[PDB]
């Protein structure tokens, strides 16, 4: 993470599409590099839904530059998350923050 | 009086912790000291022995950008924990250490069967985390003895024999040095009133004695400047 | 703000400390301007190029 | 070494030797060794060493 | 193996005089040449013990700054010219020599009054001119045995033992070491050129050889550290 920055970062890094982002609140049911299952809450959940996110992480594809691309996860089992959470940063991304 | 010189000698060892040490060496005449102290740091931190990982061995890794079920980060971030691992081995300069591992949490560096020779100098040391019940981790570690830091581009470029698939290189940084300070003092020997002491400040791994790396260091010292004194 | 947060840990407020070569071992006749900055590689590789 | 265009030299040194030698060629009034009497250019590049 | 290391065994050396060394070191670890270099420049300049002058005793001048008329040289001159020379005393530690010159006056080291203890290497130095014809010059010059250089500047303190008048203090030099200095460059030996070559370039005033001068500073510094090998 850049130690002087702007506070534009997270801003950038949510809005891009390279992190992956919580798209309800809930606890993490099961963490690991390939994918992120999360239990949403009791109150978002809709009628007649099982009530699971899974999450599929993107690993090292290479991008339009012949660069690498991958996501890792950031939360731990167990950690409560709410909607606009990340949840894996993708690549050049600290933390939900951009680091070029 | 003036031809002959005083003889310095270590005169205590202070270990503020298990890698932070102090070592001070008593007396010095005049700027002696600069002209030791340079020189050591220049030694020390430079060339040292020291042990370090070279090659990983993992069951169910096929390449060092893939990923295991049931752990947390990459197989490229366990290579580059284990390349941060310090160990002390004495007797010879190959070991092979296993690691076997199941169950929710840490894995830390004591899961490792060692045998006597090998020491774990950092026992709570990370390397990964298993969140699968049904995930089991089995590693088998390639730890060897060097000088200096040397990659893995080196290595292959050497092409020994072929390599059989899944055994992972990893950058070996064998200096167990990363820090050196030195700072010449006033000394009270005598009544002379002039000498000076030397206090050098050790910030390593653990897996070197800074007594022996001091003797180490004015050993390598004595034998390079043996060809200056014989000259021609 | 900067010299007042520099004050707050134990830094010199004007940025600027004492060097030592590492060749020679000698303190350098003027202080230097040293600290921490963000550094980026830019996708302009030597072997690529050459 | 010499530009054709108008026969100036080319051959100068650019921003590091002209820094270098311009902190070499100059004097303090209180600096340390003033006054000293020297009895050659080895003499003064040893005492500066 | 972590121990065999590497020396310079491609070692020349070029003598342009007999006081100019030349010496080149190679094949060297990567970076051991730069301490190699430091540490045996370090030594020579302010570690050499040698015999030079310390003080002058001039008969009719009592400050630096005076005027004689004899000698079209000033002052400050001839306790220049004094601290070029140099001397090989090995009786005795601190020795005093007495000058006295008539007559024509290109007064060289030749001159001196030449004792069993005290060797002169360049009698044919120069030291004043006296120009008149009926001019004499009385000198007594104080030559003593210390390590490094030490200037007048420190000595002035402590004038207890300057109290007496006439005693114009000079500059010690009594290191015998002079434009000692090291380059490094690199140099190829089975396919890896970080290993360093060093180059020591040595002067010296004539009392000992350049290669001598070397090899008592590697001694002493081998010897300094004789303790930590053990």
């Amino acid at each position: 993470k850049p130690l002087v920055g702007t506070g534009m970062e997270r801003a950038v890094a949510v809005d891009s599409g390279v992190t992956a982002v919580a798209k309800r609140g809930g606890v993490v049911q099961y963490v690991d590099a390939s994918r992120i299952v999360i239990k949403v809450n009791e109150d978002e959940m809709y009628p007649g839904e099982a009530g699971i996110d899974i999450y599929n992480l993107t690993k090292y594809t290479r991008s339009n530059q012949n660069t690498c691309i991958n996501q890792m996860p950031c939360v731990s089992l167990g950690e409560p998350v709410e909607r606009g959470d990340v949840l894996a940063d993708g690549p050049s991304t600290d933390l939900g923050e951009l680091a070029l | 009086s003036v031809t002959e010189f005083l003889k310095p000698r270590l005169v205590d060892i202070e270990q503020v912790s298990s890698t932070h040490a102090k070592v001070t060496l008593e007396p010095l005449e005049r700027g002696f000291g600069h002209t030791l102290g340079n020189a050591l740091r220049r030694i020390l931190l430079s060339s040292m022995p020291g042990c370090a990982v070279t090659e990983v061995e993992i069951d169910g890794v096929l390449h060092e950008y893939s990923t295991k079920e049931g752990v947390q980060e990459d197989i490229l971030e366990i290579l580059l924990n284990l390349k941060g691992l310090a160990v002390r081995v004495q007797g010879k300069d190959e070991v092979i250490l296993t690691l076997n591992k199941s169950g929710i949490g840490p894995v830390t560096a004591a899961d490792i069967t060692h045998d006597g020779d090998v020491e774990i100098v950092k026992p709570q040391h990370v390397i990964c985390h298993l969140t699968d019940e049904n995930a089991s981790i089995s590693m088998r570690i390639k730890v060897q003895r060097g000088r200096g830091y040397v990659p893995a581009s080196t290595r292959i470029h050497s092409e020994e024999d072929e390599r059989p698939i899944g055994r992972l290189l990893v950058d070996a940084c064998y200096s167990p040095v990363e820090r050196i300070a030195y700072n010449v003092e006033a000394a009270r020997v005598e009544q002379r009133t002039d000498l000076d002491k030397l206090v050098i400040e050790m910030e390593t791994n653990g897996t070197i004695d800074p007594e022996e790396a001091i003797r180490r260091a004015a050993t390598i010292l004595a034998e390079q400047l043996e060809a200056f004194v014989d000259l021609r | 703000e900067i010299k007042e947060l520099l004050k707050l840990g134990d830094l010199p407020t004007s940025g600027q400390i004492r060097l030592y070569d590492g060749r020679t071992g000698e303190q350098f006749e003027r202080p230097v301007t040293v600290g921490y900055m963000y550094m980026l590689k830019l996708n302009h590789l030597v072997d690529d190029k050459m | 070494i010499l530009s054709p265009a108008n026969g100036e030299p080319i051959i100068v040194p650019s921003q590091d030797v002209v820094l270098g030698l311009y902190y070499m060629t100059r004097d303090c009034v209180n600096a340390k060794g003033e006054g000293m009497v020297l009895t050659g250019p080895k003499e003064a590049e040893r005492l500066y060493r």
